[PDB]
RNA sequence: GGCCUCCGAACGGUAAGAGCCUAGCAUGUAGAACUGGUUACCU
RNA sequence: GUGCUCGCUUCGGCAGCACAUAUACUAAAAUUGGAACGAUACAGAGAAGAUUAGCAUGGCCCCUGCGCAAGGAUGACACAUUCGUGAAGCGUU
């Protein structure tokens, strides 16, 4: 306790407020005291003066305009008066900049300094290097099937949505974010991703490369999709249209690059003219949405599968679909795939199993090819096949990689790796020693 | 941590205390009585 | 009545103003009501008012609103990181609840000044806290928390906005996400992580380039000191075997008895020793 | 300190007799030093009392 | 200078107060059978 | 092992807590659930388990028999003298907490320690046979004068 | 010589739940780094 | 800011003096994580063979209720054969 005089106390605190001298209080400082305390630059100038008492000298007043008399209206001012005296654009810059990067968190970005390197080349334009040759003949020899996981990749905090290579070998490796992001992978077990692409609202749901590959094509929920460069991450056309669009490809044949065929969840299948940007051609024969397109035969053919449990093979550029194959028993095909043969199918229908439909001509699935080793209730998903034909890898919401004998037809190998259910699975197309796997958890892998 | 809900039954009632007079039979009697 | 606070908080101006609820808020650790304190530290300061009750305090020992140490104004990992992790104290929810009543009880019953079981232990320091603890007061810390219509590029409020126009931390740095919990535990603390990458290139104890040599180089002597300045310094060591002294390059050369005796005295001198008002420098070889 | 009631009257009087025997008697009873037949005893009771129920 | 916090007298209860955790001293010592009575 | 071991754990551990919280002390639920901790080297709770199941009925002579055996081969032999000083001081009419307090000390070779707990045990005057076994303790060692005292 | 009551509301019925998915609700916090050092003698 | 110094002394300025003495959970913001008894889905009321009336008991379970009243499914929760080791203590041949 004290009991000090409340007065006192309000000159020794404006005092010091202030000025920044006020003479202290202590009791056994000394057992005696002399001694102000303050900054004291004021202190031994201003000679202790008190806010009460009167200042021995005044200076530098500040004006306000005034008017007081209130016969005028809105005229007045009173005390309301706005001291006449006080009413960056190179900070106007770096506040926008932070405010940007903290919306990206919740516009394009360049990773790596490396850029150009040697003669001056795209990182994507050459591999050579990695052991091996990614020109490469199709069978690369007697396949093989992995144990060992070599990198995690990581970046997304949310399970990537997609997973592709690189048109011709696998040089680069490029996933999708549906924190609305891209990203671009050695595919060597490198730790370097290249350069980060952004610029969609909401997950981007699916991509495709040129064949040439120095073009991109993305599509996401926010009912856009985008022609991206590869060698730039720069956003080159934006296309329109109210419904979402699901798979999205970019013709095949060399003749046609230009064109882009988007399933639409709408029932229609659109091409696209990428120079006009105008559409060309719809198809309006599915019912219900579409779920993935394929090109069963390069240019002439593709075959769509739809929200309705159905396929339809059509012409290039033509509407009508010249084969339509449905029963009543087939759950349904989130995905399908085409052989590196180009002589098979094989769709990942919901009722757990894979399905082999023959690319020749005839379109009939075979009896004699099944897969039912592994549960898939309902999820989208990729089915791959060992370059030379010889194994199957289906990816599973259980997040266990089944490998397949084709040839015998039988489960010969199965992970539980990931902790969370796994989606897209590739095999290198160049190298035997291994297969890429991505799923919910976020991470890529390679087995 | 004292709640600020009540009672009826809680309120003030009978806050007086009748103390026993000399009639009544207050203890100063019984201390002297045989 | 009174808060328990860091030299820091309370303020520069000795004159104060201070103001006091009852039950103000819960604290952020052991959720209770509690007497909450206000006050303004300074002239362009910005209303600290106490986070945390007064036990939890006394539990680990540090200021009401910074929870920083009393003595060394170190986040709590890093203290613990310094003697003593083994003090715990549970986090899980009806435990914590529980542990906390328990504990109130235990302190009720204590002389009242004193941290409790961390008391006992908390004499024994200075291994190396002490000198990468702060010295002086650190103000930046009051300051007003930065103005968001500004960071935005609108604040319409002019000169008058009593809160801070510059720009704000970039979210990147991990050391900015700074849960209240987390810091008083002492979890993945980023400032306390700092301070302890910090704590390792303090030049000093690994010493022994080479087996058995007690032999010491002493840079800085100068030429007011003396030896018997040396021995009585460090007798305290033991059995010195010799001193070889050089007051050319005023350098001093050591040896002792044990290799041990010379790492000891390495570690009590090195950049802490100073005899004759003068820093008494030390090396190997 | 819920209070006695019609809905709970006959309830409580069985309650604080199973209370009432089972301090007095196994603080009194006892030496069995383990548990000496509480639920037993009180089985006991239940019985006794039906037994004198049905006369 | 220490101040008493002015209260609004319409302020409602602040905060929660239900909430319930579990229930002594070290036991002081105690100080205080055949075969037919078993 | 790393994540499956664990939830094995909490399906025990909580099953546990939920037998002793339903019926609060029939203290078989107690040490089962010490026994279990102890049995993952996890002593540490297995203290607090004995500590908590004390505090509901400090009286019951298996259960302190229990905990200081259990420091006992965890070769705890300070946890063990502590436990052995409390039970004998709030519980000193047990003979079989002498028995086993002396014998301990003896194993560890403290005869010293072991003639003080003796002469603490003699001042509760207790049983002709205590007697014996104090002598005899003695006579396990020359100590002829010490028997006669 | 007189003589004129009342008057209405509440629950006790539409399950009890466990789970999954998705607005809603409270906080307006505390805290954000750190420097300066020598070699010389007998066989 | 107002008034006063037979202030300097004109009516401008300046000086002295008196009076007047410390607002504010500062944000018009930014972030940060528990609940809806929604639908959907699965499943589907204690006691004994069944169908049901209920009062209770216990509290790291609540809700409605002004309530020490009463309700919430009784609110839910409550799961006959036949012995021997090992160690220690005590007395004995
Ligand atoms: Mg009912
Ligand atoms: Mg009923
Ligand atoms: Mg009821
Ligand atoms: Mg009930
Ligand atoms: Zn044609
Ligand atoms: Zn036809
Ligand atoms: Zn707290
Ligand atoms: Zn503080
Ligand atoms: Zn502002």
């Amino acid at each position: 306790p004290a009991h000090i005089n409340d007065f006192m106390f309000e000159q020794q605190r404006r005092t010091f407020a202030t000025y920044g001298y006020a003479l202290d209080p202590s009791l056994d400082n000394h057992q005696v005291s002399a001694k102000y305390i303050g900054s004291v630059e004021e202190a031994e100038k201003n000679q202790g003066l008190t806010v009460f008492e009167t200042g021995q000298k005044k200076t530098e007043k500040r004006k306000k305009f005034k008017e007081n008399d209130a016969s005028n209206i809105d005229g007045f001012l009173g005390p309301w008066a706005k001291y006449v005296d006080e009413k960056s654009e190179e900070e106007q810059k770096e506040l926008d900049e932070i405010t940007a990067k903290r919306q990206k968190k919740g516009k394009t970005i360049l990773h790596v300094k490396e850029m150009y390197d040697y003669q001056g080349r795209s990182y994507l334009h050459i591999p050579q290097d990695v052991g091996v040759n990614l020109r490469s003949t199709m069978p690369p020899e007697k396949c093989y099937l992995p144990k060992k996981q070599i990198h995690v990749w990581s970046g997304h905090t949310k399970g990537v949505s997609a997973v592709r290579l690189f048109p011709l070998s696998g040089h680069l490796l490029l996933s999708c974010s549906m924190d609305c992001k891209i990203k671009l992978w050695e595919v060597y077990g490198e730790r370097r991703c290249l350069r980060t692409f952004i610029g969609h609202s909401k997950a981007v749901r699916d991509i495709c490369f040129n064949t040439a590959g120095t073009q991109f094509l993305s599509a996401a929920y926010d009912r856009y999709l985008k022609l991206w460069d590869t060698e730039t991450g720069q956003c080159i056309s934006r296309f329109t249209n109210r419904k979402v669009p699901y798979c999205v490809k970019f013709n095949p044949d060399e003749d046609k690059q230009n064109l882009f065929v988007a399933g639409m969840s709408d029932k229609k299948i659109v091409q696209w003219d990428i120079r006009s940007g105008e559409i060309v051609q719809e198809y309006d024969r599915h019912l219900g949405a579409v779920n993935t397109i394929v090109f069963v035969d390069e240019n002439r053919r593709f075959v769509s599968t739809s929200d309705d449990k159905s396929l339809r093979v059509w012409e290039w550029d033509i509407p009508v679909d010249f084969k339509y194959i449905a029963e009543p028993s087939m759950h349904s095909m989130p995905a399908v795939t085409l052989s590196p043969n180009g002589k098979w199918l094989a769709c990942q229908s919901m009722d757990n199993q894979i399905l082999i439909f023959g690319a020749q001509n005839r379109f009939r699935l075979n009896k004699k090819k099944i897969f039912k080793g592994h549960m898939v209730a309902g999820y989208a998903c990729q089915v791959d096949f060992s370059p030379d034909m010889s194994y199957v890898i289906s990816g599973d919401g259980n997040g266990k990689l089944n490998i397949w004998d084709w040839k015998t037809t039988k489960l010969y190998s199965r992970f539980k790796a990931h902790d969370k259910v796994c989606i897209g699975a590739v095999w290198h197309p160049h190298e035997t020693s291994k297969v890429i796997t991505c799923g919910w958890d976020g991470l890529i892998k390679l087995w | 941590q004292l709640s600020k809900q009540y009672s009826s039954r809680d309120l003030p009632s009978h806050t007086k205390i009748k103390y026993r007079q000399t009639t009544q039979d207050a203890p100063e009697e019984v201390r002297n009585r045989d | 009545d009174f808060p328990i606070l860091c030299q820091t908080c309370l303020g520069e101006n000795p004159y104060i103003r201070m103001t006091k609820e009852k039950y103000g808020k819960e604290c952020k650790i052991c959720a209770r009501p509690f007497t909450v304190f206000r006050w303004c530290p300074g002239v362009r300061m910005r209303f600290k008012k106490t986070e945390v009750c007064q036990t939890c305090s006394k539990l680990k020992n540090v200021c009401q609103t910074c929870l920083l140490d009393l003595e060394y104004g170190l986040p709590i990992q890093v203290r613990d990181a310094g003697l003593s992790f083994k003090d715990d104290m549970p986090k899980s929810d009806v435990n914590k609840e529980y542990y906390t009543q328990n504990m109130e009880r235990e302190i009720s019953n204590s002389d009242g000044t004193r941290p409790v079981g961390m008391l006992g232990k908390a004499t024994s320091t200075s291994d190396m806290l002490l000198k990468l603890a702060r010295t002086t007061p650190y103000y930046k810390r009051n300051r007003p928390h930065i103005c968001s219509f500004w960071v935005k590029g609108e604040c319409k409020r002019g000169e008058e906005c009593p809160y801070r126009h510059e720009k704000p931390t970039d979210p990147d740095d991990p050391l900015a996400d700074q849960n209240i919990k987390d810091r008083y535990y002492g979890i993945n603390d980023p400032v306390a992580d700092k301070l302890l990458k910090r704590a390792s290139t303090m030049p000093r104890l690994d010493p022994p380039e080479d087996k058995t040599i007690t032999t010491l180089y002493v840079g800085g002597l100068g030429d007011t000191i003396t030896e018997t300045d040396l021995r009585n310094h460090f007798y305290q060591f033991g059995e010195i075997r010799t001193i070889t002294v050089v007051q050319r390059q005023q350098c001093a050369f050591i040896q002792f008895a044990t290799r041990q005796a010379a790492e000891v005295a390495a570690e009590k001198s090195f950049n802490k020793l100073i005899v004759n008002g003068r820093r008494l420098n030390v090396k190997w070889g | 300190a819920k209070t006695v009631t019609k809905q709970r009257v006959e309830s409580h009087f069985d309650l604080e007799l199973r209370a009432a025997v089972m301090h007095d008697i196994l603080d009194m009873m006892p030496e069995g030093i383990k548990q000496n037949k509480a639920r037993t005893i009180l089985q006991h009771l239940s019985e006794a009392w039906r037994c004198w129920k049905a006369n | 200078r220490m101040v008493e916090m002015q209260k609004d007298p319409m302020e409602p209860p602040r905060f929660k107060i239900n909430k319930k955790i579990p229930r002594e001293p070290p036991p002081a010592p105690v100080m205080h059978m055949t075969v037919k009575e078993q | 092992d790393e994540e499956e071991l664990n939830d094995y754990k909490l399906r025990k551990r909580k099953t546990f807590e939920d037998n002793i919280r339903k019926n609060r002390t029939v203290i078989s639920n107690w040490i089962k659930y010490a026994q279990w901790e102890e049995s993952l080297k996890e002593i540490q709770r297995a203290r607090s388990i004995y500590e908590r199941a004390l505090d509901v009925d400090y009286r019951n002579i298996t259960l302190w028999l229990k905990y200081a055996e259990m420091e006992m081969k965890n070769r705890q032999v300070n946890h063990a003298r502590n436990i052995w000083d409390r039970a004998i001081t709030t519980l000193p009419r047990v003979n079989q907490f002498w028995y086993k307090y002396t014998y301990m000390e003896e194993m560890l070779g403290n005869v010293a320690g072991a003639r003080q707990v003796f002469e603490r045990w003699m001042e509760w005057q207790p049983e002709e046979q205590a007697w014996h076994s104090y002598i005899n303790f003695e006579l396990r060692y020359k100590e002829v004068d010490r028997a006669r005292t």
